[PDB]
């Protein structure tokens, strides 16, 4: 599979 | 709702109660009752809504996954039963369920009263990606609207990101990685996914040298993640 | 009971499929239907049945030793409202629900309809395990009830197991350990805790010399705990 | 805290 954003942003 | 009897700021400190101890199942109850206080919300608490959720669709992805590739090697070669596809489709209709009430909040009525560019795109990026997880399990005569009305969500996102913040803003940041994820993985364009990673990277890039030390910390993680993608890719 | 409807033997190839997609709680209520169906349990649904249960019931720990640690440290210096204890006790009438369910499954019917040593023995260790993590949130006028519940339930086991079993039986060892847990952690007897694990160690290794590989194997990892114990306690 | 016994016994 591919890497996601994580959950929490700035 | 179960919350409507607890106040807003309680149901938000609980949140981050049920964050310590990994219950994000509770999390997530405790941030749909704050939502559904009818208030906006803030920076700290999108993200506690956000970080509920994906953790809780984020098991049972994983869960789908594994059943659904037990599933495939069932086809492939004794006959075990009906037990595999209907636990599958258990999980598979609970994950659906989850994401089904993550996208009622954000229309009822999150995105309406999201004025700001940070909340909108915020937002917006959550609509993609929940419509996203609904295609990855997606099989029927919707898959085609499932997948477009993913795309139309992120698109709109990054027609407003673009305009309104800067290449290095994690947001936006984020918020390109997961299209570009849309396209490799769901929507059979990994040459669009390729190019939008590398352009994403780039631009961000050419931005750091106006960012602080900790602004500088939160656009680069994002950015290793577009790289380790395009390593993926390529 | 929502199982009530699944054949047995579907259940517990649902709790295995569950066990692999690390759902839990899925795996816990596919068992207790099983076990609802009156039938005895074999060596490995007993198996899963504890498997299950055990990971929901550690989950339901890790997160009460979080939310009261805070709790001790915000009695120590701002108010800060009523919730941290709230949701404590929100975790902890979970985490007792889910003992007294699988007590319940205990006295209706698994041990009085066991007659061999292992399964019995097994069982009888499942409901010292199962009062054992009841103590641990006792505080009221019952602690001592609970304690001594789990201690009986420890010592009937462990008769039955001294008189029926060889010291390496991995069951035996389980048990032996678990009940000097009780000891140093619950009974505030270490030196009962430490004399224990000396003994149920040393008579296992005089043991060792009669096992195959495989059964070697076994009941080595468990005296390694035994071990780790003794580090830890002395 | 102590170890106890893993779930799964032989
Ligand atoms: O993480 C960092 N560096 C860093 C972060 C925090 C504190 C100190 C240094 O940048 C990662 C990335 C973008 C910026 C230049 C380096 C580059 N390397 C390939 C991937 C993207
Ligand atoms: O695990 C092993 N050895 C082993 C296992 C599997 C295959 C090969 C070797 O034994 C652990 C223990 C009991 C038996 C003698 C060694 C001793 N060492 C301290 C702790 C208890
Ligand atoms: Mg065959
Ligand atoms: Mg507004
Ligand atoms: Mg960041
Ligand atoms: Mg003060
Ligand atoms: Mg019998
Ligand atoms: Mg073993």
């Amino acid at each position: 599979r591919s890497h996601s954003s994580p959950a929490s942003l700035q | 709702g179960a919350m409507g009897s607890m106040e807003r700021a309680s149901l938000i400190q609980k949140a981050k109660l049920a964050e310590q101890a990994e219950r994000y199942e509770d999390m997530a109850a405790f941030m749909k009752g704050a939502v559904e206080k009818g208030e906006e919300l803030s920076c700290e608490e999108r993200n506690l809504l956000s970080v509920a959720y994906k953790n809780v669709v984020g098991g049972q992805r994983a869960a789908w996954r594994v059943l659904s590739s037990i599933e495939q090697k069932s086809n492939e070669s004794e006959e075990k039963g009906p037990e595999v596809r209907e636990y599958r489709e258990k999980v598979e209709t609970e994950l659906q369920g989850v994401c089904d009430t993550v996208l009622g909040l954000l229309d009822s009525h999150l995105i309406k009263e999201a004025g700001d560019a940070e909340s909108r795109v915020f937002y917006l990026k959550m609509k993609g990606d929940y419509y996203r997880y609904l295609a990855e399990v997606a099989t029927g005569d919707d898959k085609k609207r499932i997948i477009d009305s993913a795309r139309s969500a992120y698109q709109e996102a990054m027609d407003i990101s673009k305009k309104e913040m800067p290449p290095t803003n994690p947001i936006r940041l984020g918020l390109a990685l997961n299209f570009s994820v849309f396209h490799y993985e769901i929507a059979n364009s990994p040459e669009e996914a390729i190019s939008l990673a590398k352009t994403t990277f780039d631009e961000a890039m050419a931005d750091l040298h106006t960012l602080s030390e900790d602004s500088y910390k939160d656009s680069t993680l994002i950015m290793q993640l577009l790289r380790d993608n395009l390593t993926l890719w390529t």
